[PDB]
């Protein structure tokens, strides 16, 4: 299965083509100042930026290279009350990122004020 | 499609000039040099001497220094090419005709052409 | 620059191998002059050919020596081949058929 | 057992778009970006590199570079349309062929679209075709181009200009001396920007170029074709002094609303022809130690001729070249005319139409350089081309790419590929 | 040794100098949108672009921050059949690289798949 | 406290707020080649290489994805001769930076030179 071939599977089943997903995410040497080399020139920084903005994220949450990454934030129950065995076996992970749509933002906020703890933690335990 | 249409055999004298046109079309001219070869009756092809259709430098052997001249005219925007050859000091010898071909490579591959000029002195 | 071609005449018949030898040490090219026509380019360089020529003509390159093997002699070949290496030209051999 | 390296020392041949370094010009050497006050060479041991100077893309680019920057140099400047009219041309005031200046009178327009003005400039004969009534003329181009005034404040100098690739790029520099063009070069270095490369456009003679260290070299792409142009380079340089003796004030003319036209009134003097000379003692020997290393080709009992140009345009039958802002095209015939079994003045012709790139629609007028004009250029090479027991050896040019090749033959851009995977005896 | 200064060096030896290599693979403001200011611009977004293609497949092999990172990928005889001994004494990078320029491909596919299966492990470790 | 909040606070202080500076570091999505597409996409390309050239920093010196890292390097005392207490309790890291900015580049290099030789000897323990 190629670049988004799990999206109708199950979200366990497609948490093993990770890769094949993070892999795309980023004379013809001139830019030609034309119609198409503009559109070009456009196409590629604005596919750097998004790269550096989610990698910029799983960095600043000590996921940093990772393609699943553990946090120490607990599961706050008012974001969702639904049991794992549904989750990641029956449901796609559009479906769940059209339920977790909302409180997404606060999650990140979580994740990296942890991680920052953390990091202050190790520098002590030094 | 890429033509060098020639022109009509012409008849000189003995100390008399003719002139060979080429008029070349169908592609760039500008990036293949213009090749004179000369076919005597009933003998071998000989090298008249290649001129550049950019620069106009002519380039002949030691037989026709300063007896041939190669000359071209472009009309505007260089889509045709008038590629012109001269004979100054005529002889009997020189009864011929008189091809005009395109160099396409550094392995000078003559794919085209002309038709052919029948010089008679 | 040296060249040299050999035979000068070489009758064949037809659905016949005839070969032309022909030995230069420069890039050699291979033409068809059909006595009042102009010459046509069949294979550039040694091996290479051309397009609109079929694959009755073809070429191989020996240290120095060039063949021109043109199988299955058909009547349409009756013409003069002869070697061209940058500004020399032999005379061709005159195929008989 | 994989193990994965990043900042391996490996790289590919590859081809991208250098940019530019350097230390009112028409190459805008201002935009350039300030180059390192000492740049760092990094001697590289023991590797071996195969080059080829007449595959180089850098020459490729350098050349699209160098056409852009003349065109856009030209493009705020006066178009000079109205100046294509019927002109009333008599002789300059002089004794004396010397039709080499010409007096014409025109109708210029006036700032006011619905008033003429009676004007009068100095045109060169070269500049000026004879149409018909026997004194009425025009200018070359109008029939098949149209005119553009260079601006006066751009000045044409060449200033030295460093061709740098992007990082994760490299430049290899081969200093072997003796280097043939092509072909393998021992002792390689890697460079971050080339060297000052002037961009000096000029055709029989490479004039303020970079010289060879140990001999006179010969480079042709094929020795056996004639059509490939054989790249002299000198070990010494031939100084080669010009004067454009005439004073040639300036005037202008405005020819529209807000628009000049610089043209050429009085020469305060004596009307003399341009030349540049060449010094005879220098030039004989230099040309000797080419005909040695020609016979190092040719073999040891050829006769090295050297002959003129054969023939074509005015760009390619003399040495052309800019000297001092005007346009000089100087004959030469003096200089190749030996058999190789004091000065040598050259006359100049100096033009004011100058189509160059062997464009058509682009064609530009050099405004009129007020005062003396002098070159002192240094011959570090030529443009030569063979005759297809003797051979003979003319003058060639034309191509400007040939001009820029004997700058960037060193030079190889190779893109550095820092990854790379080993075995070795551990596991993660 | 600088940059590339260790490019004839044995490979080894080129081991040593990584750090001088992965270094340089990354008014004046101003972009000016002449002939020179477009290159220049090129020049930066191709910096860029290459720099992050190149720490994209060490992030997603899991030797991101890593300039040398043993896998758990074996060596398939198949690729190379030399021993270690010549590899690392003898031979330069420049070297290797030619030997091993096909195979390469491959060898990226199963070193990413390797990190995937391992980070599986990792979150059932977890 | 936002963006740059902590800017006066102590050096101790303002590293629990390192993340609330790390992140602001990085129709529309046409150029339009005019006179603020122009500075709209210089500012873009800007923050892009700024980013880059602080996190291959300190990828090359191991501190890859961390706030804070410590490093092998010892701290030569000629940089700069002051206990620890008002460095991290009186001084903010303004003044900080005023002083140790001549010395920082030579420390870079030995930062980085140290993780090199760790990346060595792991590949040696393995
Ligand atoms: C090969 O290189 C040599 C130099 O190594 C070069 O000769 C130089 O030509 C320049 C042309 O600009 C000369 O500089 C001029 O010299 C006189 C005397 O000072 C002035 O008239 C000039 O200044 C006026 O004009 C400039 C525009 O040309 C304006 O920018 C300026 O504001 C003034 O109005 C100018 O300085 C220089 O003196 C010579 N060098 C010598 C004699 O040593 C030669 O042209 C090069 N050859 C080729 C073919 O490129
Ligand atoms: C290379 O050198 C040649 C001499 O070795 C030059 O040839 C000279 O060219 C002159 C100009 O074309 C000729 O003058 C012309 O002669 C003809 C024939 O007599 C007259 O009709 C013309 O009126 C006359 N030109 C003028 C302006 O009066 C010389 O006769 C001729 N010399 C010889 C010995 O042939 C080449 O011109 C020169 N080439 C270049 C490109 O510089
Ligand atoms: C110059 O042209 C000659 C003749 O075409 C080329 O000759 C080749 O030379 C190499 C090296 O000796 C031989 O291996 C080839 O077989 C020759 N080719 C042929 C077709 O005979 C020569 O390479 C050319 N020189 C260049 C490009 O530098
Ligand atoms: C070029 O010709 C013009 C006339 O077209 C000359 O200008 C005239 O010069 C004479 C003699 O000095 C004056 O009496 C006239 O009044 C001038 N007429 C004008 C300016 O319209 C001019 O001198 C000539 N220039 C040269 C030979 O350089
Ligand atoms: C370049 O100079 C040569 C001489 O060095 C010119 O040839 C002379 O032409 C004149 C007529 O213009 C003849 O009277 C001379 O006899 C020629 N001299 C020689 C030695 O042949 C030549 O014309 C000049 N080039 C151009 C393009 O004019
Ligand atoms: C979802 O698609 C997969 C293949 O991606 C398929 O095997 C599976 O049967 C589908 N699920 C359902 C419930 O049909
Ligand atoms: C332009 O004018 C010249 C000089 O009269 C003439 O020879 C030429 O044929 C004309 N056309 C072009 C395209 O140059
Ligand atoms: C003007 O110059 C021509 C050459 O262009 C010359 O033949 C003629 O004699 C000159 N006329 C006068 C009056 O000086
Ligand atoms: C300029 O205009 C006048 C109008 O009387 C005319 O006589 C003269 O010939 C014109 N000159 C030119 C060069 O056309
Ligand atoms: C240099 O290049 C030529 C190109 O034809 C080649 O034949 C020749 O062997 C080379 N010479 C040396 C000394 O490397
Ligand atoms: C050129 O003429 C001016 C006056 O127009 C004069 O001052 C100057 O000295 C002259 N230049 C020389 C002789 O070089
Ligand atoms: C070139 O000009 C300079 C000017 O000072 C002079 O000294 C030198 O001798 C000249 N060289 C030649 C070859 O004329
Ligand atoms: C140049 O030097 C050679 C060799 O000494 C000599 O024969 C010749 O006469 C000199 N002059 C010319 C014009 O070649
Ligand atoms: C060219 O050479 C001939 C001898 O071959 C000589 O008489 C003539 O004057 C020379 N021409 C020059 C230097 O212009
Ligand atoms: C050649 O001329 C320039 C001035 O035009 C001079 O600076 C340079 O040093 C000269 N070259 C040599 C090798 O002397
Ligand atoms: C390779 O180059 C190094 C320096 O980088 C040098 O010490 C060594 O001797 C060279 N290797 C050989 C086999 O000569
Ligand atoms: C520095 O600012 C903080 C708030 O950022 C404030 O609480 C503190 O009192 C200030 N320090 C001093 C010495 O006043």
């Amino acid at each position: 299965l190629g670049f988004l071939g799990a999206a109708g599977s199950t979200m366990g089943a497609a948490s093993m083509t990770l890769t094949v997903q993070a892999r795309n995410l980023l004379q013809q040497h001139l830019l030609k100042l034309t119609v198409w080399g503009i559109k070009q020139l456009q196409a590629r920084v604005l596919a750097v930026e998004r790269y550096l903005r989610d990698q910029q994220l799983l960095g600043i949450w000590g996921c940093s290279g990772k393609l699943i990454c553990c946090t120490n934030v607990p599961w706050n129950s008012s974001w969702s009350n639904r049991n794992l065995s549904e989750i990641w076996d029956n449901m796609t992970w559009l479906q769940w990122d059209k339920e977790i749509s909302n409180y997404t933002q606060i999650i990140y906020g979580l994740l990296e004020e942890s991680q920052n703890q953390q990091e202050k933690n190790e520098q002590d335990l030094l | 499609q890429v033509q060098l249409l020639q022109s009509g055999a012409a008849v000189t004298k003995p100390g008399a000039s003719v002139r060979v046109s080429c008029e070349a079309s169908g592609y760039n001219i500008r990036d293949y040099f213009i090749h004179w070869w000369r076919q005597a009756p009933g003998q071998g092809l000989q090298w008249v001497g290649w001129i550049n259709p950019k620069t106009g430098q002519p380039n002949n052997p030691r037989q026709f220094q300063g007896r041939v001249s190669l000359t071209r005219h472009a009309s505007w925007d260089f889509d045709t090419y008038s590629f012109y050859m001269d004979l100054k000091a005529l002889r009997s010898d020189d009864t011929a005709v008189y091809f005009c071909a395109r160099q396409r490579s550094d392995y000078w591959d003559f794919d085209v052409w002309g038709s052919g000029t029948q010089v008679t002195v | 620059i040296q060249m040299t071609q050999s035979p000068s005449s070489l009758s064949a018949s037809v659905g016949d191998t005839v070969t032309i030898t022909c030995q230069a040490n420069g890039y050699l090219n291979w033409y068809q002059q059909r006595r009042g026509k102009a010459p046509k380019l069949l294979i550039y360089d040694g091996s290479k050919l051309e397009r609109g020529v079929p694959s009755r003509f073809s070429g191989r390159r020996w240290g120095q020596e060039y063949n021109l093997t043109i199988n299955n002699l058909q009547p349409e070949d009756i013409a003069t081949y002869f070697c061209q290496v940058y500004e020399f030209v032999v005379p061709g051999t005159r195929l008989d058929l | 057992w994989v193990t994965v390296y990043y900042g391996v020392p490996v790289w590919k041949d590859a081809e991208t778009t250098l940019f530019c370094a350097s230390d009112h010009n028409v190459w805008a050497t201002h935009a350039c970006v300030p180059t390192d006050p000492n740049p760092q060479e990094i001697h590289l041991e023991n590797v071996t590199e195969e080059f080829n100077m007449w595959k180089n893309n850098m020459v490729e680019q350098m050349h699209t570079d160098i056409i852009s920057l003349w065109d856009q140099s030209l493009k705020p400047c006066v178009k000079l349309t109205p100046l294509c009219v019927t002109l009333q041309c008599t002789n300059v005031t002089n004794n004396i062929m010397r039709g080499e200046l010409k007096n014409c009178s025109f109708n210029m327009t006036t700032e006011l679209r619905d008033k003429k003005q009676k004007v009068y400039s100095l045109f060169y004969r070269l500049d000026v075709v004879q149409i018909n009534s026997n004194k009425e003329y025009r200018l070359i181009n109008c029939n098949t181009s149209a005119i553009t005034q260079a601006c006066p404040k751009v000045s044409f100098e060449p200033i030295p200009i460093h061709y740098c690739a992007p990082a994760g790029f490299a430049i290899l520099k081969c200093k072997d001396k003796k280097f043939n063009g092509t072909g393998p070069c021992p002792s390689v270095s890697t460079v971050q920007c080339t060297h000052g490369i002037k961009p000096v456009v000029s055709t029989q003679l490479l004039l303020n170029g970079s010289l060879a260290e140990e001999e006179v070299m010969i480079r042709s792409e094929n020795i056996t074709n004639n059509a490939k142009n054989i790249l002299v380079q000198f070990n010494t340089p031939v100084q080669i002094n010009c004067t454009r003796p005439n004073n040639n004030t300036r005037k202008s003319i405005r020819i529209g609303p807000g628009q000049a036209f610089y043209a050429t009134g009085d020469i305060i003097g004596d009307i003399r022809q341009a030349h540049c000379n060449v010094s005879k003692a220098t030039w004989n020997e230099t040309l000797g130690k080419v005909v040695k290393q020609l016979r190092k080709h040719f073999g040891n009992n050829t006769i090295i001729r050297f002959a003129n140009s054969s023939g074509g345009d005015l760009e390619v039958t003399t040495h052309s070249f800019n000297c001092g802002g005007e346009f000089f095209y100087c004959n030469t015939s003096g200089l190749f005319n030996s058999t190789w079994i004091d000065s040598i003045t050259l006359p100049c012709r100096i033009k004011q139409i100058i189509n160059m790139w062997q464009r058509i629609g682009q064609a530009m007028y050099a405004p009129p350089i007020q005062g003396v004009i002098r070159c002192v250029s240094n011959i570090t090479g030529l443009i030569l081309t063979r005759d297809g027991t003797t051979e003979t050896f003319r003058p060639g040019g034309g191509d400007m790419r040939d001009n820029w090749r004997s700058e960037l033959y060193k030079y190889k851009v190779v893109k550095i590929e820092p990854l790379g995977v080993a075995p070795t005896r551990c596991k993660r």
